[PDB]
DNA sequence: GACTTGTACTGGAACTCACGTGAACGAATGTTTTTAG
């Protein structure tokens, strides 16, 4: 499964507009392609990226007939990336001296997925513009590029300077200030959210990010980024009562995909270095076993029991595998988070194509949603899976409805501890300023605001939507590496930080309540 | 202390595992 | 090593009338997902059920 | 002052626990190529 993405940018003399205070939108964009070009690489993932720059002073376009189309290159053309891309980006790639229109380098962009696109095959076509909105542009040629957009099935993204006192990126705050936007740039932002609407219903809207805002959200990946396989089996109740089901991670935490290879340090080869493991005995002259002479074994308490693999292969336990099955029913109440055991969340749904397995299963979610209950099942991904117990719950959403499954503890998984009691302690009880001092900290420092009459909590730091800085870090420090052999590592990027911490104005109000506690508790290190 | 396992002192005696007990 | 973002959630003492301790006073340390943790469902129509 | 015996103190190593990283095998599924009917 392939995909085909050509990324749209503008160099024109309004994008190097650098607002003191705030960073130009030429860097922001040249920042969000780094990092969607670092993902594509490093990831190793067979994708396929185009370049095309609108507003340069020459014209590298197959439209460049005449006087149409101009201050339009196809930097890069439909092949896989490599750091090639990379070093233009970050190097050999500076502003223009022209202002182009967008609506001319889309339909570029349009006719170089079209030809391009004639020899492989591609399951998704994504187009993705980085603009300002600040140049003259024509409407004669939109009807059409909505047709063609629709016929071609080409996915499209734009992402502006502004989103629909100081200033940082990623700082989960406002990027652009709504107080020094040209006309020219409402009309082409009209004009963005009339072809939006146009292409996807309400849905496009949400599809009109920012650089600030994107540099922390994996929105540009939203359109390519490929479906997890299904896991097949039959849901039992019974012994007669079967429903197909198919089950998908849900959760499961992202590692990296590349190892670290031991290399020599005179010559960077794997092949001069050799790892080998040795077993000897316990006498002074380090005699040499075979690993063939080699028996498995357990302790019993300061007795070695020889346990050789073939037996402990006989007599360990044996269960059919691929079962998932509904030991009861018990209500939601019974079952807390704090005991879901295991690294992943399982998402259940019908079977690929069937009413009846649809219909059952929608029958049995809304029952346990209405009577308040949840099924504790028996999970077995196959025959060497160890089996285990967890909790299947309902979960329903207004577009869809599934079972959601979360491994339950055994008994010798409890760790059963005594702490001692708080609320009763004489010498750790606080005081009534003390309380109050707490309670004003913890008013001051919400991360959740009150909407206007209508009693919807918004999110003012929603650490679910973060990125993992881990990768973003790991692929800078490649880049930099493979770019400057012979320099160390650059500091972490301040976005990340910023993306990192919450906004500003949750610190300023809680300086005052913070100064309050800290005079009021006494607090020394032993 | 009421609850205590004899056999490990500290650790409270774990109730036998049961199942699934219909009601 | 990377950090990752957590959710203190308080939990309070509660006995049994045993009068022995079952669930500790303190805080219960969740770990809250990234944007690369989880995964895309594939999209599949809503068949409703019948009372 | 030098040796011996007995007692007390104490920091390092052994052990355990828990997590992360990397490598290998087999199960289950899906997909592609080749060959007999």
């Amino acid at each position: 499964n392939k995909a085909a993405v050509v990324l749209c940018m503008d160099v024109g003399f309004t994008m190097s507009n650098s607002i003191p205070g705030i960073e130009s939108p030429f860097e922001q964009a040249k920042k969000v392609i780094t990092m969607f070009v670092q993902r594509q690489v490093f990831a190793e993932n067979k994708d396929e990226i185009a370049l095309v720059l609108f507003g340069t002073d020459g014209t590298d376009n197959p439209l460049s007939g005449g006087d149409q189309y101009q201050n339009i290159t196809v930097h890069r053309h439909l092949m896989l990336p490599d750091f090639d891309l990379l070093e233009d980006i970050e190097s050999k790639i500076q502003p223009g001296s022209q202002q182009a229109d967008f609506l001319d380098a889309l339909i570029v962009s349009m006719d170089v997925i079209q030809h391009e696109t004639i020899g492989k095959k591609f399951e998704k076509r994504h187009i993705e513009i980085f603009t300002d909105l600040s140049s003259r542009f024509s409407k004669s040629q939109l009807d059409i590029i909505i047709h063609s957009l629709k016929k071609c099935d080409i996915s499209l993204q734009f992402f502006l300077p502004f989103s629909l006192g100081p200033f940082r990126l990623g700082g989960h705050g406002p990027s652009f200030p709504l107080k020094g936007i040209t006309e020219q740039q409402k009309e082409g932002l009209e004009i963005v959210k009339m072809v939006m609407i146009s292409l996807e219903g309400e849905d496009g809207l949400d599809e009109i990010y920012s650089f600030s805002e994107s540099l922390r959200k994996l929105c540009v990946f939203k359109k390519i980024e490929r479906h997890s396989i299904h896991w097949p089996c039959r849901l039992t109740i019974g012994s007669n009562l079967s429903i197909r089901i198919a089950a998908y991670k849900s959760i499961l935490q992202e590692r990296v995909k590349k190892t670290w290879t031991v290399v020599d340090a005179k010559t960077l080869k794997k092949e001069d270095i050799q790892k080998e493991t040795v077993y000897c005995l316990n006498d002074d002259d380090e005699t040499e076993v075979l690993k063939e002479d080699i028996i498995q074994g357990f302790r019993y308490g300061s007795d070695i029991v020889p346990f050789s693999k073939v037996d402990e292969e006989q007599m360990k336990y044996k269960s059919e595998g691929k079962c998932f099955s509904v030991l009861g029913f018990c209500k939601s109440s019974q079952v807390q988070r704090r005991f879901f055991m295991g690294n992943q969340v399982l998402k259940v749904f019908a079977a690929r194509d069937d009413e009846a397995a649809a219909v059952a299963l929608s029958s049995l979610i809304h029952a346990l949603d209405d009577l308040d209950m949840v099924a504790i099942v028996r999970y077995a991904y196959d025959k060497r899976a160890n089996p285990q117990v967890g909790v299947a719950f309902p979960h329903i959403k207004h577009n869809y409805e599934c079972l959601v499954y979360v491994q339950l503890p055994f008994m010798e998984d409890l760790r059963q501890y005594m702490f001692s009691s708080l609320k009763n302690s004489k010498k750790y009880a606080p005081t009534e300023a003390q309380l109050n001092a707490v309670d004003a900290l913890i008013d001051s420092m919400s991360l959740a605001k009150k909407d206007e009459k209508t009693d919807t909590l918004e999110d003012l730091f929603p650490t679910t939507k973060i990125p993992n800085p881990r990768f973003q870090r790991l692929f800078q420090c490649l880049l930099h590496r493979a770019l400057h052999p012979r320099e160390p590592l650059p500091p972490i990027q301040q976005h990340i930080w910023n993306m990192l911490n919450p906004p500003a104005e949750v610190t300023t109000k809680s300086q005052i309540p913070l100064s309050k506690i800290k005079t009021l508790f006494p607090l020394i290190e032993a | 202390c009421p609850g205590e396992s004899l056999i490990n002192p500290g650790f409270k005696s774990k109730k036998p595992a049961g199942g699934v007990d219909f009601d | 090593i990377p950090p990752y973002f957590v959710a203190l959630v308080p939990q309070e003492e509660e006995l049994d009338d045993q009068k022995i301790q079952v669930t500790p006073p303190g805080f219960q340390l969740v770990f809250l997902p990234f944007a690369d943790d989880k995964r895309k469902m594939p999209f599949t129509e809503k068949i409703m059920a019948t009372p």
